[PDB]
């Protein structure tokens, strides 16, 4: 699988 | 123009062949949307900035580089210069890319 730590891209806001 | 990592060793090697012009690298996921969704700005500097290099890093595959640069959130943006680190930022700010580059240009 690929997946790590949280995305903050334009997921904040 | 654009360079991918897919290991540490191509890490080293893209500073050495960037020359002395300035690098710019994306830590985003592929498998992540909110941050592959910033890749048509990033990416799109290169055809703005042929004078700029561009990198791009999986967080998720790679995590070599991103253990050495110990990222815990994406988009990072890593800034560095013949092989050093000059400055760094994270958080989906596009508009930024611009001034930091222009900064340390």
């Amino acid at each position: 699988f690929r997946f790590r730590y949280v995305c903050e891209g334009p997921s904040h806001g | 123009m654009v360079k991918q990592i897919e290991s540490k060793t191509a890490f080293q090697e893209a500073l050495d062949a960037a020359g002395d012009k300035l690098v710019v690298v994306d830590f985003s996921a592929t498998w992540c949307g909110p941050a592959k969704m910033i890749k048509p700005f990033f990416h799109s500097l290169s055809e703005k900035y042929s004078n700029v290099i561009f990198l791009e890093v999986d967080v998720d595959d790679a995590q070599d580089v991103a253990s050495e640069a110990e990222v815990k959130a994406t988009p990072t943006f890593q800034f560095f210069k013949k092989g050093q680190k000059v400055g760094e930022f994270s958080g989906a700010n596009k508009e930024k890319l611009e001034a930091t580059i222009n900064e340390l240009v």
